[PDB]
């Protein structure tokens, strides 16, 4: 049950300087990137083209190439239309794609953020502001919705191209997507004292980490955030707060799908 | 969706302040100023997204813009130059792509106004032989002795402008093709039916709208100040 | 403008003498213009690899710096972060654990 | 110059068709518009093409647009005299007010009128306010006659000019000649190759 995401981030420093950079995710694996520096969209996987032919991908990339230049001018021109209401620096962010469900089902989304706040989306056959959005965006919205050609393209991108493409990706990237890498663990410590069970190298994201005395799961164990490694595996740590000289017979048990029922138990 | 431009035609001196204005009652947020020079397309000078906004176009140098209100977008040439001789077009629009254009403003920027001079207009009455040979009568109007070439010749019958049966020289000819600042002449014809000319109640008139100096242009010479003005010539029909 | 959270951690379990990779995860900041250095004993480590910048559901940015390192008894490692939100640069040290 | 037109100029006889190219490199290309501009007047819209492959019509004007080739044509069927004008190609790069319009330099059309029944003559017309000055009007000659400017520079001869008496469906060429400096209408157009059947009255 996977979500495809096209994260775009655009900084407009002043009247004449901007950059637009994109990264693309399928679940928690990167499939593409597009640096401002580059004329073309980069694959970060062997299967990033999906099941699209070369001719289909070139036409798709060319649409984006025209979009990026066109997007840059439009923002610049929308700032002029609104000024002095809003001025630079400005940060535009888009989050777009589709979440895939079993059978043939999917929802597509295209959400826009202005200075870090979600304000606009494409919905149905038009742009609209979401709740909380400042009412001055109604002029930008009226202007964007005048562009009939863009509406029809975006509707085709959201309704048809996204789900079709992502069906292709999941077929093409099944083995990378369904990969199983094993966690490795280690222990450590730092008037109280805090024990730390480190777990690292595991894929996919789901994992269980408890501190234990025998069978007694120490309901007290604080779970950290999922931090990434550079090789598309995950890192997590669980801390437990204890009295000094009370570390005897404490263990860290971790369960994970790659271990095949054979849990890692480390004893202090 | 109508757009108006004033003035329609201006003769100005280097160093002068010229102000081309454009009024628009459509409540369009957006307005645009272009200039058209032979061998180019229209090129964008300045534009506006609303009262208070002015934006630089592709060729803004030489021009200031001014949007005092939703109705008026004014183009200001602070220190005029001969290079700004052009035909200037204004346009307006709402959020859509259509730009609704104005009728155009012709500007000529001279080095000096010393030779500026209005036309003498003469109306010439149809030949008695033409009437009998063709059953048609051709009046001829003749604007002469004028400079520069910014004239508009129009024909009027009983106080109403006529275009049917007219044609005016595509450009005026030079009276002294040697001399650098030669005065011009311009001819025009109005051909009508012999019985129309023979009706003594039809009043014919050739009018030349000459464009020259303003009230505010300084005049150093003895002769009459060659102001923007109308000269006409006039005749009635006869059996 | 929000203050960036920095977290330094090793890929593999840290054994002295053994080659390893040191990660620095910088998160929850905006705007995205940021300067990230990985330090060894205060000196700037050369050829630090950087991930592409990205963001979370709350639109806050994040990025992963990493570099090869072999930990030792004596050597200190850090991640140094300059960003408009902070008056001074912020250094967080590797916990060795 | 992102918008180029061909031909730069062309001359056709009344009733003939003609075709006008416009090629462009503007990106993107939302829509293409064709303007008609009369000498002196301003911009009259003829048609606007919007689709990837599009076709439009407007009476005797028809037009195509192919956005892959980035190319458009304007067909005029059965030219009339009023078509004498500059024709201007314009590409808008957005489907909204955020667009810039990129203008072609024009194609100059001239339509030569079909003079049905020539009756070439040279008449003398007198001034209403002062009947000792006059002009000489060479008129009613077909479009295959050329009118040359004079030998003496004190004599003035304007170039030919067609007028259209609309209620009668009647066109006629004309040229005017005059001089203060022993000037007569029989001698006025000596320097032009005029027909032998030209009528010199009285
Ligand atoms: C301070 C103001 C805040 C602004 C907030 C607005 C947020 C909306 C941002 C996204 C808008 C899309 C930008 C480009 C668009 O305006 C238009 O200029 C171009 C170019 O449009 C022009 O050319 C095309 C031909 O390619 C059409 O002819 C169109 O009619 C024309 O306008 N459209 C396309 O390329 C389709 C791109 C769809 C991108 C979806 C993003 C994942
Ligand atoms: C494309 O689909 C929309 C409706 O789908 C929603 O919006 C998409 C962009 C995407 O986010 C989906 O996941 C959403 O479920 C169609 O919009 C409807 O259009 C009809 C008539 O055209 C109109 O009466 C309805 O109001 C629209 N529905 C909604 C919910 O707004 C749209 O027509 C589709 N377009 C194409 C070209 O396929
Ligand atoms: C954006 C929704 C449509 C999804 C279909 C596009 C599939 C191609 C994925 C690679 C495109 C990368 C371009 C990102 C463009 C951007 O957001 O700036
Ligand atoms: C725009 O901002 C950049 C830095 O973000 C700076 O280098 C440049 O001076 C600015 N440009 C202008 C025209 O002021
Ligand atoms: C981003 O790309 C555009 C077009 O390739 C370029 O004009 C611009 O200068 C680039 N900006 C930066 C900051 O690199």
């Amino acid at each position: 049950n996977y979500t495809f995401r096209c994260l775009q981030m655009s900084s407009f420093a002043n009247r004449s300087w901007s950059r637009t950079d994109s990264v693309v995710w399928l679940g928690d694996l990167q499939t593409h990137r597009w640096s401002n520096d580059s004329a073309t969209i980069s694959f970060t996987k062997p299967w990033s083209q999906g099941k699209l032919s070369n001719q289909q991908w070139e036409k798709l990339q060319h649409m984006f190439q025209v979009y990026r230049v066109s997007f840059t001018r439009d923002i610049q021109e929308l700032v002029k239309m609104m000024s002095p209401k809003e001025d630079y620096p400005i940060e535009i962010q888009l989050s777009a794609g589709c979440e895939m469900y079993p059978g043939n089902a999917s929802e597509s989304f295209l959400h826009v953020a202005f200075q870090g706040k979600y304000v606009v989306r494409f919905w149905g056959t038009s742009w609209q502001t979401v709740p909380g959005a400042p009412s001055w965006l109604d002029l930008p919205i009226k202007v964007l919705n005048a562009d009939q050609g863009t509406s029809a393209t975006v509707q085709m991108l959201l309704n048809d191209t996204c789900p079709l493409f992502v069906r292709g990706l999941l077929e093409a990237g099944k083995s990378d997507l369904e990969k199983q890498e094993k966690p490795v663990a280690w222990l450590s410590s730092v008037g109280h004292r805090q024990l730390v069970c480190h777990v690292s190298g595991f894929y996919p994201k789901p994992v269980w980490v408890m501190w234990m005395r025998g069978d007694q799961e120490q309901q007290g164990t604080h779970r950290g955030d999922f931090l990434p490694n550079a090789d598309e595996t995950w890192y997590l740590q669980a801390t437990l707060d204890v009295e000094a000289g009370e570390e005897a017979g404490l263990a860290c048990r971790v369960k994970h799908s790659s271990l095949g029922g054979q849990d890692i138990i480390l004893y202090w | 969706a109508a757009v108006t431009q004033s003035p329609r035609n201006k003769v100005a001196v280097t160093g002068g302040k010229v102000t081309l204005s454009c009024n628009q009652t459509n409540n369009h947020n957006n307005m645009y100023w272009y200039r058209q020079d032979t061998g180019h397309g229209l090129r964008l000078i300045h534009y506006s997204y609303g009262a208070g906004s002015t934006e630089k176009g592709d060729i803004p140098d030489g021009y200031k813009a001014s949007r005092p209100s939703q109705e008026n977008f004014s183009l200001i040439l602070e220190l005029a130059t001969p290079s700004q001789t052009s035909v200037y077009f204004c346009a307006s629009g709402d959020e859509g792509y259509t730009q609704y254009f104005g009728p155009g403003t012709r500007l000529l920027v001279l080095e000096d106004l010393r030779n500026v001079t209005p036309p003498k207009v003469s109306l010439f009455e149809p030949s008695k032989a033409e009437i009998s040979h063709t059953q048609k009568a051709t009046l001829v109007c003749l604007a002469t002795g004028f400079y520069p070439d910014h004239v508009e010749l129009s024909w009027w019958v009983n106080g109403k402008e006529v275009h049917s049966g007219v044609c005016t020289d595509p450009q005026p000819l030079k009276e002294q093709p040697a001399l650098n600042d030669s005065r011009y002449s311009l001819s025009s014809r109005l051909r009508v039916s012999a019985t129309f000319w023979q009706n003594p109640r039809n009043h014919f008139r050739c009018q030349v709208q000459f464009y020259g100096l303003s009230e505010n242009d300084e005049w150093t010479q003895d002769r009459a100040k060659p102001v923007t003005q109308i000269v006409s010539a006039e005749a009635w029909g006869r059996a | 403008q929000k203050t960036p959270q920095i977290q330094v951690y090793s890929r593999h379990p840290p054994e002295n003498g053994k080659p390893n990779i040191l990660n620095c995860y910088v998160t929850q900041f905006h705007p995205p213009h940021i300067e990230i250095q990985m330090l060894k004993n205060g000196k700037k480590i050369p050829k630090v690899e950087m991930s592409d910048m990205s963001f979370s559901k709350d639109w806050s940015f994040y990025i992963l710096a990493h570099t090869e390192f072999t930990p030792t008894e004596t050597d200190t490692y850090a991640c140094r972060v300059k960003h408009a939100s902070m008056a001074e640069p912020k250094t967080v040290y590797w916990d060795r654990d | 110059t992102q918008v180029e037109q061909s031909p730069q100029s062309l001359v056709v006889r009344q009733g003939e068709n003609c075709v006008l190219q416009c090629n462009y490199s503007v990106t993107p290309d939302n829509h293409l518009r064709w303007f008609k501009q009369d000498t002196g007047k301003g911009l009259v819209s003829l048609t606007v093409l919007v689709d990837q492959k599009d076709k439009t019509s407007n009476g005797r004007y028809s037009a195509t647009l192919d956005k892959d080739a980035k190319h458009s044509t304007l067909h005029i069927t059965a030219t009339l005299l009023d078509d004498t004008a500059t024709y201007i190609c314009v590409v808008g790069d957005r489907g909204s007010a955020l667009g810039r319009l990129h203008f072609g330099a024009g194609t100059q059309l001239i339509v030569i009128p079909d003079i049905q029944n020539p009756d070439p003559a040279v008449y003398q017309l007198r001034d209403s306010k002062s009947s000792d000055k006059s002009v000489c009007l060479f008129t009613d000659f077909d479009s295959q006659t050329n009118v040359s400017q004079s030998k003496d520079s004190d004599v003035y001869i304007t170039d030919k000019c067609v007028l259209d008496m609309r209620s009668m469906d009647f066109k006629s060429n004309s040229a005017v000649a005059w001089s203060n400096k022993d000037f007569a209408c029989a001698n006025a157009f000596n320097n032009s190759i005029i027909p032998e059947d030209t009528f010199f009255p009285s």
